[PDB]
């Protein structure tokens, strides 16, 4: 396994990013299991949020894959689980690292980006209905990030 | 293909190569002020794109340029050997006489 994805792991399990839990596969260490708090004062509060990130062969060439796995209501997440987080996208560089993902992906959830040209019907209500869908944010919160 | 052996102190991140993480190897500086393994920006170049991947600043291979001043640097830092039982430490540029002079 390349050096750096070694030396990232390491790292990440010795210092670990606050509020998340990251690990490698038991039979894969190029897949990590992620666990992100729901952000303290955000409408997911209290929750608990699975995500799977893979590293691609040409790491860090290229993006590490994101899945998010919990059922979320964020304008940035679809239902496929795909993330929309530009460093995945057009602005990754191999400069940056899956801890630069991790961070950034735990501010989307602080900070929505519902600026898309569609995110399904949850961008527009993030925006103009906001009230109401920070509301069923919160319920999705109880009903799929509290365990059980 | 960076220096993968463990420095002490601790590498300073100013000779970590942003590419592979490790100390800079054949150390070259960018005309943006960034460090990095001559292979390692080069290959970055090639399937990254013409960019300084820090920063983001356009990058074309002339424009890199030898940081004979950090590789001397780092050639001079103390680091320790690659397995237990050694306890003996040396300057990096010192460990050659020290990987394969011993016994197995
Ligand atoms: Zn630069
Ligand atoms: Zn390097
Ligand atoms: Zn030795």
């Amino acid at each position: 396994l390349p050096r750096r994805i070694i030396k990232e792991t390491q790292r990440l399990l010795a210092e670990p990013v606050p509020g998340i839990k990251a690990e490698p596969d038991e039979s894969n260490a190029r897949y990590f299991h992620v666990v992100i708090a729901g952000p303290q004062d955000s409408p997911f509060e209290g929750g608990t949020f699975k995500l799977e990130l893979f590293l691609p062969e040409e790491y860090p060439m290229a993006a590490p894959k994101v899945r998010f796995m919990t059922k979320i209501y964020h304008p940035n997440v679809d239902k496929l689980g795909r993330i929309c987080l530009d460093i995945l996208k057009d602005k990754w560089s191999p400069a940056l690292q899956i801890r630069t993902v991790l961070l950034s992906i735990q501010a989307l959830l602080s900070a929505p980006n519902p600026d898309d040209p569609l995110a399904n019907d949850v961008a527009e209500q993030w925006k103009t209905n906001e009230a109401q869908a920070i509301e069923t944010a919160r319920a999705w919160t109880r009903l799929y990030a509290m365990n059980n | 293909q960076g220096y993968d052996v463990e420095f002490d102190p601790p590498l300073e991140s100013k000779y970590e190569c942003p590419i592979c993480l490790m100390a800079l190897r054949e150390a070259v500086q960018t005309p943006c002020g960034h460090r990095f393994c001559k292979a390692c920006i080069i290959k970055s170049i090639r399937d990254a794109g013409h960019k300084c991947p820090v920063d983001n600043e356009i990058l074309l291979e002339n424009q890199l340029f030898p940081d004979n001043f950090a590789k001397r640097e780092i050639l001079s830092l103390m680091v320790k050997c690659p397995n237990e039982g050694c306890l003996h430490k040396m300057e990096l540029r010192h460990l050659e006489d020290h990987q394969a002079h011993c016994e197995f």
